[PDB]
């Protein structure tokens, strides 16, 4: 085709989970904010395992509600 | 008096904080993962040194 | 389970398979009314990352707003993952610690945990922390406890159990304080954001000392 | 008892009831044991309330005699009544809790909602129970009340019941087996976090649970990353090379002669 | 015959209640618990036998003291039926008229006392507490009907004590 | 050469009692050891609760 700024500049290779948002303004890197504020410029483990995250308000206050032998919550089940 | 003797204990400008040590500094996700990686690498290094010895 | 493939060195960089491709429908968001008009929040790096607006949810539905807690906007889903080693009590109006000297004489670890929590509270970041921190001895030799009351009038008690350190107590208190700040912001009351101050410089000196020691 | 489809060991409800009967007065028995026994009996209560509600009432009477009234026992008995389709009894239990002073709990309100749904009461009653709970403070809702109630109702519908057609509790097929199909199955990220552990290791874990209870209240990315087993000596051991140590099994030489052997034991659940 | 048996059972229940009152007055938890157990056993015998003096005894046990009827569903049904019945209404009206002319909750209290005397401070503090991964492991596994069935939940990082 | 005890067999009253007794013996051993270890860890003074449980057991039988 032709030459383009899309070809010029490369985006950050960040996973969906890590990405805070897909907005055009948030497209850039996090360290960009610090670099702008300072007016200057400047690796997964072998077995990267994460335990599933939960909403902050629900996880910090989990009701002690149970059923026959399974914990029941508005968002999650479990076994106990 | 005794109050005059002890008048220098208080801090004139700031409050009287009981302690402020290295353990009080907060650490974000990046620093926490770095520290965890360092701890795991130290454990592996100790294991390897023990195996060598 | 169906997404598993081949081994490490046998990775599938390119796969060719005969058959009729099937475009299974994408997931549909749940617990959202039909025809409801959501509210959009434009996230941008211009807003500091520490602000709760970044952790808020972009698409906001009216049915996601808890109207009985006074909130106007839905509550933030993500929360900062910082490990709070110090205490920041700006958003909390009062803190009360009940302790028992007789239980101290007995010599329980909960006593030390609560005492260290009180010390770190009175050495917290808010200006004149002693203004908001109060200590009451056990008038009836009851089990030690902590109660933090926020500007909103709500209160929170961190469950104190054995094998709980002052670090864990401060982590719990700060996480709940951030949650309360988010709830108050959703309610719609201005909340004084934190900024670097004398306590920040007092932390800077120790940080520089740590850096120098590590360099040595 | 047997290992179900998930290689999890579960006791028959009859076995749990008999264990309760034989250990009613033992020193180690507790209100938690009583509520767990009621839990185990719940499927039988649903299958035939007329014959198992008497057992549940006996457990309740023993609990009152030993430990008196408790949130745990009241919640368990009201859940049993809800499964038995006794909405008036669930309401009576809630009223008794309120009278005795035991503050109604989120579990109690969820039991009331489950009883209403099972008995077929209008959703207005379930909404009223949920609103009462949220006002009392037992339940905390992050979304609007209508959405929170919808979520709770959907979760309860997914659970279903034991006689229902669609529902997790409506699946009676279980991979019964005296031994798990894979003894080295993992519950975590490494063979160190194996599902099955020795009796002494399990005792150490129980002591850890009862002593270091505070750690369960906190969780940080530091610990989450520390748990990553990429430096945990994923090597081999002489027992890995040779085989598990030849520990003699538990031989029931004194067991009475087996009778009714030709007769098969039907599923209790 | 049946009336005589009912009278005998009512007398046994009254003796058990008197024993409970004496134990409460003395202030001994062992005797309190024993007498409470005897009373509950007598009420269970009442239920089994039922499967008027009994109704009056139940009225005394539910009005003078607070007796939870949860363990006795059929007993509660019978009590409510008799209360709804007309003769009880007439008796209440006569009692009110006599009182006008003339013009305790011990069961609940003792239940609370025995509950407090049984619960240990660790269990009391641990009660009504939830973590960031669900209910407390101690609460969930407290029953521990067998370590063969108790699952493993301890991360290897915290496994070492 | 001899009839085997089928794993999925019904249990008479005596068999039920025997197996439940064995299971209860295992439970007693586990609970006793756990209690002794936690007492050695001496979180708090639970002598009052130990005495309460012993009193109840003695009074019952």
């Amino acid at each position: 085709l032709s030459v383009r700024t899309e070809d010029f500049f490369s985006k950050e290779a960040i996973s969906h989970a890590r990405r805070v948002s897909w907005a055009p303004h948030t497209t850039e890197k996090k360290q960009g904010a610090f670099a702008k504020l300072a007016r200057s410029n400047f690796s997964f483990a072998q077995e990267p395992y994460f335990e599933e995250e939960i909403e902050a308000h629900r996880k910090h206050h989990r009701p002690d509600v149970y059923i026959y032998k399974y914990n029941v919550s508005p968002t999650h089940f479990s076994l106990r | 008096s005794l109050e005059l003797q002890g008048m220098k204990a208080s801090v004139d400008i700031g409050p009287n904080r009981f302690d402020l040590n290295e353990k009080d500094l907060s650490l974000d996700e990046e620093e926490q993962v770095e520290k965890a990686r360092l701890d795991n690498e130290l454990m592996r290094w100790r294991r390897l040194q023990r195996a060598q010895g | 389970p169906t997404d598993y493939g081949r081994g490490g060195r046998e990775f599938e960089y390119l796969t060719v398979k005969r058959g009729k491709m099937l475009q299974k429908p994408l997931p549909r968001v749940q617990y959202v009314a039909e025809g409801s008009k959501p509210v959009w929040l434009f996230k941008s790096w211009h807003t500091p990352l520490s602000s709760p607006s970044m952790w808020e949810r972009e698409v906001q539905y009216a049915e996601h707003t808890p109207e009985h807690i006074g909130a106007k906007r839905p509550l933030a889903v993500v929360a900062p993952r910082t490990m709070h080693r110090y205490l920041f009590l700006m958003h909390m109006e009062k803190v009360t610690i009940t302790v028992s000297p007789l239980l101290f004489g007995y010599g329980h670890t909960i006593q030390k945990a609560v005492l260290d929590f009180y010390r770190r509270a009175i050495s917290a970041r808010s200006p004149f922390p002693k203004d908001k921190v109060f200590l009451f001895y056990a008038i009836d030799h009851i089990t030690p406890r902590i109660e933090v009351t926020w500007l909103d009038g709500t209160s929170y008690v961190p469950p104190v159990l054995e094998g709980a350190s002052s670090q864990d107590l401060i982590q719990m208190v700060m996480e709940e304080a951030w949650l309360a700040a988010d709830r108050m912001a959703a309610e719609g009351r201005v909340l004084n954001p934190l900024a670097i101050d004398d306590y920040k410089w007092d932390q800077l000196v120790v940080f520089k000392k740590v850096r120098d020691k590590e360099a040595s | 008892g047997f290992y179900n489809a998930g290689d999890n060991f579960e006791l028959t409800p009859q076995a749990a009831y008999r264990i309760y009967k034989q250990n009613c007065d033992e020193t180690f028995w507790t209100r938690l044991h009583n509520e767990k026994t009621i839990i185990h009996l719940l499927p039988l209560v649903e299958q035939d309330p007329g014959t198992n509600m008497v057992l549940v009432d006996d457990i309740f009477r023993h609990h009152l005699k030993r430990f008196g009234a408790d949130h745990y026992i009241y919640n368990a008995v009201m859940q049993a009544a809800a499964f038995a389709k006794d909405f008036p009894r669930c309401e009576q239990l809630l009223a008794e809790m309120r009278g005795l002073g035991l503050e109604p709990n989120a579990q109690s309100y969820v039991n009331m909602m489950l009883g209403a749904r099972l008995t077929g009461k209008p959703r207005d009653q379930a909404e009223a129970f949920f609103r009462e709970g949220i006002k009392t403070g037992a339940i905390s809702a992050v979304m609007r009340l209508d959405t929170e109630f919808q979520m709770w109702m959907n979760q309860l519908e997914r659970l279903g019941s034991f006689k229902a057609k669609v529902g997790y509790l409506s699946v009676n097929e279980e991979g019964a087996s005296p031994m798990p199909r894979d003894m080295w199955a993992l519950w975590g990220w490494h063979r160190t976090e194996a599902k099955f552990i020795s009796r002494k290791q399990m005792i150490s874990e129980q002591v850890q649970n009862r002593v270091r209870s505070g750690k369960e209240l906190v969780g940080t990315v530091y610990q989450k990353a520390r748990r990553q087993p990429w430096a945990k000596y994923n090597g081999m051991f002489p027992y890995d090379y040779n085989g598990p140590a030849r520990r003699p099994a538990a031989s029931f030489v004194d067991a009475p002669t087996p009778t009714h052997n030709a007769e098969v034991c039907g599923t209790a659940y | 015959q049946s009336y005589l048996n009912a009278v005998v059972v009512s007398n046994q229940v009254l003796r058990a209640a008197d024993d409970v009152l004496i134990a409460l007055s003395i202030g001994e938890m062992e005797a309190v618990r024993q007498t409470h157990g005897n009373l509950i056993d007598c009420v269970a015998a009442l239920d089994a036998s039922l499967q008027w003096p009994l109704f009056t005894t139940i009225q005394f046990l539910v009005e003078e003291g607070g007796l939870p009827l949860g363990p006795f569903p059929r007993m509660s049904r019978a009590y409510y039926r008799l209360k709804e019945s007309t003769p009880v209404v007439a008796h209440s009206q006569l009692v009110w008229r006599t009182f006008e002319l003339s013009r305790r909750g011990f069961l609940r209290d003792i239940q609370r006392q025995i509950a407090e005397y049984t619960t240990d401070p660790p269990e009391r503090i641990m009660a009504g507490v939830t973590g960031e991964k669900g209910p407390l492991r101690a609460r969930v596994s407290g029953a521990r009907l067998g370590l063969q069935r108790t699952p493993a939940r301890i991360p290897w990082t915290m496994q070492g004590l | 050469r001899t009839e085997a005890p089928q794993w999925r067999r019904k249990l008479s009253e005596k068999e039920w009692d025997y197996y439940v007794g064995q299971y209860s013996a295992q439970m007693k051993q586990e609970e006793d050891e756990i209690q002794r270890r936690v007492a050695d860890r001496t979180c708090v003074q639970e002598q009052s609760t130990r005495e309460v449980q012993e009193r109840w057991k003695r009074h019952v039988v």
